[PDB]
């Protein structure tokens, strides 16, 4: 009767099935757009034609005599309120509304607020302004040049700036991590030294539900209430607060159902400040959404790193040090989402999944006339760009001594018996073990096959396609927390959870993070279930509402389930301890002597006498014992130790034809490890997309700018999204290593799929023309991009 | 100067007058509050506005709501019978073929039509026939799953 | 400086303004019947014509085809659910919908489900029922005798109930608190004896705003919500979820702005059952709001005690014993609120404010064809009735002995030094100070002046007019907690009280009360602005949502103050205790180094070094020292040791108009002390509003029956309720003695002037004729029963 | 049903109404104007007050037909662009309220009271008030709120 019970439970472990998919599939989900409110007005934002240039003068008085516009603001009607402009997450300000310049292509110039979306739309096209263009900044070299025209004139005379030192108008920062000395004393005299320009692609999270919110300021009550896309409202209302001057207790936002964040909103863009202060003005109700358009164009972008990998080693393939230099293109503001203490994020861990002894990378950031961003995209703070760069150094490093890559990754790893492993870098590596877990991939695709089928193909001069088998092995760092080093705007990364038994055993969770999909009210429910006895569907959870829901950071870089899922786990303990003690007072025994079996407390070499958490929750309601407060609640912040460090190896498997460059995923295999999985199902889908996206990265995506800077491809007309032809079947695979510090050995994973799936298929691409020695290609790998690779290496057709 | 018309919507008739401009998707969500069809871009690539217009699968952010005066229309909040989910929203519920659920409402009502212009189609045909839904978090391969659950249970 | 930090916190003993006023003043307040929501039907209720009678056939079919019905139900579609009849807070069982037979005149008999109140009240005049009327009782003496016919059939066979065994088949209980043979002992040898009879008549507490709900079943998420006019709305949670089956974690009711409960909204009625049934049955929200004359003829009423009190003294009026018998009619099914182990509430709190050594009671409940109820009009438990007979008394044993009254009084006060006081019946009365309080009134009035103008009017038998004076000293029992022995249907009667402060210095609190106009928004948030140094304004309070707030009773018996404000208190003083160890840290020194000073905490010595509660909250979120969660929170739930007892004394001058048998109160002087004061702006309102609901039952108020059973004067038009006109100006003083055991020595005060000003009029009025050997006239005294008692005494012109 | 237009709040309304729909129902279901409420159905409590055609009356006791061409104000029209009417003022500064029931009412009343008579005594307010009803605030309050407001009206 006790393995029943646990199965019951549908607790850890369990593929029960989602408790959020009721609500989808009938429609029922609640998301901004469909809000609608007393009296609620429609906003709609003036952009920007051109790229860079200054605003001679706002044509307001035809929109204004529009019938249905109730308003038309400008970076005027922001000044007296110091909203013109806002912080941003990165330290640097962000133009809410552009007031003598515009800095990028569709940037925020004015905003109308009508009856409805339609005359909005309207009131924007009636809306003529005036500008007078200026040069144009779009590369980061360029950019740096001495004559190059100075973007940001409101940091003009500033040597300093939130991250060090500023040595050209346009140059952001510089920041650096590892041994350089002693780094640079291994490249110095080491035998074997490859080097590998690559460059990681401008790409956009484009989540499928776009930005928007509806603001709402009550004159009467006098309190802010916004519904909005974020992915952290608790942050939101404390620094709305602050621009506002509104009390943080009469400010309330609410992220409802969210369809897909993917790191796209974690920002406050100028069009939530905007309906806000809109709102306040016009005391009623103003929603904004924005357009495919808008949100591809100007919402937080991802990637655009041109790097510099260098890898220094003895002929056998072990590796002496890493040496890396990045240019990151950050664009007007630098607004990209970051702990404050890392302008670059946690680029740092590009050590990998390898014992390397000496390395140093250095990043440094320029301003452009682009839309803010860099880190969206399921990238956990640019570990997309160091997985990417170690692995295909790795692979530049193998071709050269004409190693297996399977071969020199084996010899490199960071072995089992090392966790917990400190890098070069500083990074404390909870627990790995890299090797069973190639060994069990390379054995599943039969590995040494696959490379005497590409030796045959490459045997004949004839074969119209090309055979390319790509391999990456990855350490992902997630969970951003430890307060001492993370912190975003000051506040401390933790995050929390609450939960309170009801008197007949059923309970209500909150926690401080907001799901997008990934399944919280499902697992967060599953931690619970197992923890507390009581089964996950009467365990009803909730996020989002920062009237209701503990303070918490957030939902992003597959913090959630190391972070707050700890906190779930160690407020639910609180619990479990006070039921303990209260089992104890009805059964009239010592703590010790009791027994904790899947859903009761049993006396000690007596089945007979136990009391289960239902009959536990009633006796706290009814008659708490001496010395306890009446209920039975718990609520825990966590600020964890250490982040948690999960790994994959990922096999891919491409076929390119000759003729037209087109390229064929005929197989792709990954394995994730993320230490205890809590429900399998859901960690699967989360693979799922997360490859999917990988694929659209590397064979698809790109945001291409003309000499005018002019964004291209910025619709759906353009801008790549596999549907259900172009999506391979995935072929997934796992191994258990818990994470030591974490209170149920759980590692993130939703980041994973993405951060290592990218590389693989440049691994792939690559691989297919590594026999005519092509160490890297550029991505996207579209069939044009890789035609002109065969093109140019005589193997088309 | 706003047309009077008169839509059926998922068996019921919808009596508004709306501009000749007004497209279908803002009718339904708007004027009648049947939030359950979304909309994901601006050129009629994603689909998540799919509803099914006088026996066809047509995305309602390309179509008139003026030109439905006495059309069918059904929508994703009329999939269900007397609370008895449809065969296709059981498919993606049991086959975890949606994660955020933006784009469900849309695949739902293709799912719904597609199993009818091919009541056994094999995985290629699937893929091929649910082409103009666009989704950014399943990965479609569980969403395949869905309509072979959904199509096993239209047969039995 | 520091007195002005104090000022601006607008914290306790502070009259500052309300808070909750803004929404109501402007029209946007949210009660129930201002609720809409999509697809929301109205139901209403078709009601018995006759008191009692079985019923033969109920017609639906006229009604079902209507234009807008949409269903009618009766008793038949709630057997399957078990829902046709439902268990009280008295242990007993009352009709949902009247299944075999009728009860009471107005009894719910089916409902009707339609488009809006429109069509539904249409329906409810289609819908036609035939009965078999069946003899009806209405006296409590007939319906203990032999051959009274059988009421509750259902009971049949049963030789007890839930408060003991059973007598007869119309005896509901039998109880009693005291020393019956040392009582019986001191009467049979007392030199000096009095015995009275009188009458509490039944009232209603008629709140302005009726009951009524919206309630809302979601077929898609399986859950239930339901918008309430409830005193009590978490226990309403917990039933509804056993008698639904809906695990209470799925369940959630939610008490919004409620207009005025005074008891009348602390049970579950009929109606919301049927709301909810039918919701749960259509899928879609139903709302029921009852009429005033539904609200009077089938809610809770109060009072309806037939007493006879005796007292024992010696000649020079030292009370030696109390007894009293009492007779209550509780209608025809028992749902009287209260702690499920006092039947007849808190009644053994008659031996008042007086030492008296020994005493006994004996209450008797009886079944009649009437609406249930008993516990609801700010009666504290039968308080109401303890305190006027005990009073009344004193008034008959002054007169034997030509005592004066108040000189009666202040002979057999328990002096100041005596408290704890524990009285005859058990109560350890907290604290008190009687004699300055009664020397503060009489001076005030000039109390001897008064009895010579008295003496001077009676000497004269010409005087057109008759004067009288009536004083009463009266001891509160408020605070309904103690686990051990108050609970309601097996929850202790704590409450609690959880409270959050953001990052930026301001807060959010809820309790688990709900107020229903009497401040808590205002008064809560004082408690907590002393506590924590942080502004009232700024600490935003909300109650009534089981969702969001911590589990509590509700209020109701003025149990709020005492019960959640010590709550309150506590969960704010380990907020503060956490806040000095922050301090500490950030000031680098010891905690007991330190100095709470208003609103910061002080190094000892060295003021220029201290750290504000923003300062405090601020770093909990930044980074926690070292041993700390992150974070600035807490929640406590208090199980209060003892009850806490206010008192009172207060004094009224009538004169009545001989010609005519009009009274006309001249004076009305109220000194009320309740311990600490929160907010004596608020505490004054509350004064002023009992007085006035004491002068409506006193002088006006009555539910009389016919031979029939049928219930006259239940509309506004003969229904008393006083005008500003009748209504006349209070005089009110105070004294300071704060409870010992509160944690800021703050007592309920909210149901003092309606518990002591009933006894006072009466007081009043049979003083006029005490010197023509008048002990008692039953109220209500109007002018009708006043003229009756004047002609019966010769005095009439 | 009659189609009739009735300017509430300064606004023109024009309806289709059924006859038996009285004018508290028509504000309070119609155009959503909750302040104004129900406490009695023999027109006693006075808590469904409005101003119609410069007198107040009670909407209970009224049809929305017989307001057509009629000038309606309640509760939610007194504030002026934001600025609390001078009996608003008083009621909240004199504590003249506390469950918030009969305030919409009794503003209504106070409002076309204080024009009918600018400087009344304490008995003419109490006797000028009778039409409304309290059940919390013992009127004691009220009388000073409308003493304040006249006081300001007179400013
Ligand atoms: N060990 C793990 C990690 C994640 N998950 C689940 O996968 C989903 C994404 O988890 P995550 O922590 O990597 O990412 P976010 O939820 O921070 O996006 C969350 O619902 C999960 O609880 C799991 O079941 N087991
Ligand atoms: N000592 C006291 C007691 C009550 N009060 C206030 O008076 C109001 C009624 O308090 P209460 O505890 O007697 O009654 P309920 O609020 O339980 O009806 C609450 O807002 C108060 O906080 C006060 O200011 N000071
Ligand atoms: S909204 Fe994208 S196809 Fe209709
Ligand atoms: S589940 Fe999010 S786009 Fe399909
Ligand atoms: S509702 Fe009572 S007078 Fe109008
Ligand atoms: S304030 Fe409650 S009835 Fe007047």
């Amino acid at each position: 009767d006790a393995e029943a019970r646990e199965l019951a439970l549908a607790g850890m472990g369990a593929s029960r099935l989602r408790k959020e998919d009721a609500r989808f599939i009938q429609g029922k989900g609640n998301y901004v757009d469909d809000i609608k409110m007393p009296g609620m007005l429609h906003m709609d934002i003036v952009r920007a034609p051109i790229a860079h240039g200054r605003i001679k003068k706002i044509h307001k008085d035809a929109a204004l005599a529009m019938p249905g516009v109730h308003a038309v603001l400008t970076a005027e009607d922001l000044k007296p309120l110091k909203l013109h402009w806002m912080p941003t997450l990165a330290g640097d300000v962000a133009a809410v509304l552009a007031d003598e310049k515009v800095h990028f292509q569709m940037q925020e110039v004015a905003i109308v607020i009508a009856d409805d979306r339609y005359i909005a739309a309207d009131a924007v096209e009636a809306v003529k302004v005036e500008y007078d263009e200026l040069p144009v900044v779009i590369d980061p070299i360029d950019a740096l040049k001495p004559d190059a025209p100075v973007l940001r004139e409101d940091l003009a005379g500033k040597t300093s700036g939130a991250h060090g030192p500023r040595e050209h108008h346009n140059h952001i920062f510089t920041w650096g991590a590892g041994d350089k000395a002693a780094t640079d004393a291994v490249f110095a005299n080491a035998p074997v030294t490859v080097s590998q320009h690559m460059y990681y692609p401008r790409v956009h999270p484009c989540p499928l539900e776009t930005c928007g919110c509806v603001a709402s300021f009550d004159p009467i009550k006098g309190d802010l209430t916004t519904y909005i896309t974020s992915q952290a409202p608790h942050v939101v209302r404390t620094v709305v607060s602050m621009l506002s001057g509104i009390p943080e207790s009469k400010v309330r936002i609410v992220s409802p159902d969210i369809g897909g964040g993917f790191g796209n909103k974690v920002g406050i863009y100028p069009g939530y400040v905007c309906a806000i202060v809109a709102s306040i003005v016009l005391g009623r109700p103003v929603k904004w959404v924005e357009d495919r358009v808008e949100n591809i164009s100007t919402t937080a972008f991802a990637r655009d790193y041109h790097m510099d990998g260098e890898l220094a080693a003895t002929p056998d393939g072990k590796i002496l040090g890493l040496r890396v230099n990045v240019v990151a293109d950050h664009g007007a503001f630098d607004a990209c989402a970051d702990p404050t203490k890392f302008p670059a994020g946690l680029f740092h861990i590009c050590s990998g999944s390898y014992d390397i002894p000496r390395a140093h990378c250095s990043v440094k950031g320029v301003y452009t006339n682009k839309a803010p961003g860099g880190v969206a995209y399921r990238c956990s703070f640019r570990v997309t760009e160091a997985v990417y760069l170690i692995e295909r150094m790795v692979d530049v490093l193998a071709q050269k001594l004409n190693m297996d890559k399977a071969e020199i990754r084996a010899k490199n790893f960071i072995r089992k018996e090392q966790f917990p492993y400190t890098t070069q870098f500083g990074f404390e590596y909870d627990s790995g073990d890299y090797h069973t877990a190639l060994k069990k991939v390379l054995d599943a695709v039969d590995y040494p096959a696959l490379r005497a089928e590409q030796a045959a193909r490459r045997a004949d001069p004839n074969s119209p396609t090309l055979m390319g088998i790509g391999l990456v092995t990855f350490t992902e760092v997630v969970g951003a927390g430890p307060s001492k080093m993370c912190d975003i705007l000051g506040v401390g990364m933790f995050d929390s959870c609450e939960i309170r038994i009801h008197p007949t055993g059923s309970a209500i969770a909150r926690m401080g993070t907001i799901t997008q999909g990934q399944g919280h009210q499902t697992t967060y429910a599953q931690i619970i279930a197992t923890e507390l006895g009581i089964p996950s569907e009467v365990i009803q959870v909730e996020e989002g509402d920062t009237s209701t829901a503990p303070y918490g950071l957030g939902t992003y870089g597959s913090r959630s389930t190391p972070v707050a899922g700890a906190a779930i786990a160690l407020a639910a303990r609180k619990i479990h301890a006070k039921a303990r003690k209260i089992a104890a007072h009805m059964l009239e025994v010592n703590e010790n002597d009791l027994d904790w079996e899947v859903d009761r407390f049993k006396v000690k070499g007596d089945d007979s006498k136990f009391k289960t958490m239902a009959d536990i929750a009633w006796q706290a309601y009814h008659q708490p014992p001496a010395g306890l407060e009446p209920g039975l609640e718990a609520v825990h912040y966590y600020d964890p130790p250490n982040f948690t460090y999960p790994f994959g190896i990922y096999l891919c498997v491409v076929d390119i034809d000759r003729a037209t460059g087109e390229t064929k995923v005929r197989r792709f295999y990954a394995l994730d490890d993320c230490g205890t999985r809590i429900n399998p199902m859901i960690i699967e889908g989360q693979i799922h997309g997360g490859l999917t996206e990988g694929y659209a990265v590397a064979m698809g995506q790109q945001m291409p700018f003309d000499a005018q800077g002019n964004l291209l491809g910025n619709t759906l007309m353009d801008y790549f999204l596999p549907t259900a032809v172009e999506t391979p079947h995935w072929e997934t695979d796992h191994t258990v290593t818990p994470s030591p510090h974490h209170p149920i050995g759980a590692k993130g994973v939703a980041e994973s799929p993405h951060v290592g799936s990218i590389p693989t298929f440049t691994a792939a691409v690559v691989d297919a023309f590594a026999h005519v020695g092509v160490t890297h290609l550029d991505m996207p790998h579209t069939s044009y991009r890789v035609w002109k690779s065969l093109k140019e290496h005589n193997l088309a057709l | 100067a706003k047309k009077i018309i008169t839509v059926n919507v998922n068996g019921k008739a919808q009596e508004k007058a709306v501009e000749p401009r007004t497209l279908l998707i803002h009718f339904l969500r708007e004027e009648l509050n049947l939030t359950g069809a979304h909309i994901g871009c601006e050129t009629s690539h994603c689909g998540a506005c799919t509803v099914d217009i006088d026996g066809r699968s047509v995305k309602s952010c390309t179509h008139l709501a003026v030109q439905c005066d006495g059309s069918e229309v059904l929508t994703v909040e009329g999939l269900a019978n007397k609370g008895v989910l449809h065969a296709v929203q059981e498919g993606f519920y049991k086959e975890h073929g949606l994660q955020c659920g933006f784009c469900t409402p849309g695949m739902l009502m293709r799912a719904y039509r597609f199993l009818q212009e091919n009541p056994n189609p094999t995985e290629a045909e699937i893929r091929m026939g649910m082409t103009g839904n666009l989704c950014r978090c399943t990965g479609y391969q569980n969403i395949v799953k869905a309509v072979q659950y959904a199509a096993r249970k239209l047969q039995e």
